[PDB]
Parts: C-alpha cells; sequence; structure tokens
C-alpha cells in the first residue's frame, strides 16, 4: 500500500475537506439562527 | 517489461479518474458560487 501512498493521502485530504465544508456550513446556519437577535436579561422562559 | 508498463498505466490511470471526478465535482460548486454571485450583482448592487 505504500507504493499506492498518494491515493491514501488523497482519500484523507478529500473527507477532510469535506467534513471541513460541513463545519463552515453549520457555523454559517448557527450565524444565521443568531444574527440580529436581541434578548431581554429579564426573560425567563419558565414564567413567559 | 510490459507487465511492469502495464502496472504504472493502471496506477495513472485510475489517478487520472479520481482527478476527473473531483475537478467535476468541484465546477458544479463553481458554478452554483457563480450563481450567487450574479444573484447579488442582480439583488444588492444594480437594484436593493
Amino acid at each position: 500500500l505504500s507504493e499506492y501512498g498518494t491515493f491514501c493521502d488523497n482519500i484523507n485530504s478529500i473527507l477532510d475537506e469535506v467534513n471541513g465544508l460541513l463545519d463552515t456550513t453549520q457555523l454559517h446556519v448557527a450565524d444565521t439562527l443568531m444574527q440580529g437577535v436581541t434578548l431581554s436579561s429579564n426573560l425567563n422562559t419558565n414564567l413567559h | 517489461a510490459q507487465v511492469q508498463i502495464d502496472r504504472l498505466i493502471n496506477g495513472r490511470l485510475t489517478a487520472l479518474n479520481a482527478y476527473v471526478s473531483q475537478q467535476l465535482s468541484d465546477i458544479s460548486l463553481v458554478k452554483f458560487g457563480a450563481a450567487l454571485a450574479m444573484e447579488k450583482v442582480n439583488e444588492c448592487v444594480k437594484s436593493q
């Protein structure tokens, strides 16, 4: 398998990049949910 | 020599197939990036 070494390096690199895109996407979704959100400190959802 | 060269050919042809699959996938993301850019030119720059 060391004679085919670039194949494993490419498979590892492509999945790492794909997972980096999933991570970046999750952050952009979370940012979209939090953008402009302003809450009162007095808010207590057990009562409100 | 044919036996050794055929192993090099299968390895190098497999490497080209992997690269071509990667490039097809990457250009699809570039097309969707270009579509978003054209939409921002039309809806953020030329008009609001």
